[PDB]
């Protein structure tokens, strides 16, 4: 019974830790999505300036 | 970006104004030279008429 309690406690902590890690990776994935949007927008604006200047 | 576009627009406004002024000056030169040459032809005809009167 004592060993079962110990193992259950460690497994519960492991579940909590993996939940925290999954939330953290969600946050960082969202941040990378935002920065990818930033690069898309800046490249699009540079292309717009290029086409405006080449087309006067 | 942002300032680059505005600077390009300034460089284009200068382009349009300079080109328009050049074209207008060229038209002015054409008109003025045509005026001068027609006056010279009138002068020539007057010389010939004077010659006939002298005869």
């Amino acid at each position: 019974s004592d060993k079962l309690k110990e193992a259950e406690t460690r497994a519960e902590f492991a579940e909590r830790s993996v939940t925290k890690l999954e939330k953290s990776i969600d946050d960082l994935e969202d941040e990378l999505y935002a920065q990818k949007l930033k690069y898309k927008a800046i490249s699009e604006e540079l292309d717009h300036a290029l086409n405006d200047m080449t087309s006067i | 970006m942002d300032a680059i576009k505005k600077k390009m627009q300034m460089l284009k406004l200068d382009k349009e104004n300079a080109l328009d002024r050049a074209e207008q000056a060229e038209a002015d030169k054409k008109a003025a030279e045509d005026r001068s040459k027609q006056l010279e032809d009138e002068l020539v005809s007057l010389q010939k008429k004077l010659k006939g009167t002298e005869d």
